[PDB]
């Protein structure tokens, strides 16, 4: 009589294979504002 | 050295003025660098403005007149409605009288020669066109600007496009007409214009 061959994998055996990386770059790129330039021009200049 | 210290055209006259200054000092108990008072230029070449028939005429034709550059866009809802009153002004308060009073001398801020030449349809009196670095150097004169492309020396700007300035005859600021402004007051700045103390003498 043969021996029937033990197939089995448990659970820890099989169902989690190492996955891929998640592909993470990108950061938050923010272009300035330029400095509103400023002339509240003031009071010696402005009237004499 | 009005209004602005750091402007090319400053610069340019500067290093002209205290040129000659010096070819006469060694020509000749001066004093050196000449003050901004004797200080003198010409505001606009000989090959810069334009009338609406695209004859070119220079600048002395502007004795006795109030000139005032007018920098615009033709693409700016602002500058779409500022242009009829601006017509209007200068329509009513140069025919109703014996002396023609006011000039104005447009600036483009414009996208290319195309957009330039039909904003420039609309507009009978002087411009200077685009390709002249005299729009360039008057908009970095004056410090007009939509936006922060060109390097202004951690100094201001007195206002964003479009602006009627009133010039002297040096490139001083007679006054400010205040449509965008600290005051803000569209298409009604205009009332402000005196053609009386600012000549161009």
């Amino acid at each position: 009589p043969p021996t029937l061959p033990f197939h089995g994998e448990s659970a820890y055996r099989t169902d989690y294979v190492p996955k891929p990386l998640p592909e993470v770059a990108k950061p938050v790129e923010v272009k300035l504002p330029p400095t509103l330039p400023f002339n509240a021009q003031s009071c010696y200049r402005s009237e004499y | 050295s009005q209004p602005v210290f750091a402007s090319p055209l400053n610069v340019e006259k500067r290093r002209l003025n205290e040129e000659r200054a010096l070819m006469q000092a060694q020509k000749a108990n001066i004093q050196l660098p000449p003050n901004y008072g004797d200080m003198d230029l010409i505001l606009f070449p000989e090959g810069s403005l334009k009338n609406s028939n695209n004859t070119v005429i220079p600048q002395s034709h502007l004795k006795g007149k109030s000139v005032a550059l007018y920098f615009a866009d033709g693409a700016d809802p602002k500058c779409a409605s500022l242009l009829p009153f601006l017509l209007n002004y200068y329509r009513t308060m140069n025919e109703g009288g014996a002396n023609q009073k006011i000039e104005i001398i447009f600036v483009s801020l414009d996208r290319d020669r195309e957009a330039f030449e039909s904003h420039r349809a609309h507009m009978p009196w002087l411009s200077i066109d685009l390709e002249n670095p005299l729009t360039e150097i008057l908009k970095r004169h004056f410090r007009v600007m939509k936006e922060y492309e060109v390097p202004t020396y951690g100094y201001g700007s007195r206002t964003g496009v479009p602006s009627v300035i009133v010039i002297g005859s040096d490139g001083r600021e007679a006054q400010f007409l205040p449509i965008c402004s600290g005051l803000e007051e569209g298409d009604r700045a205009l009332l402000r214009w005196d053609w009386r103390n600012t000549k161009f003498a």
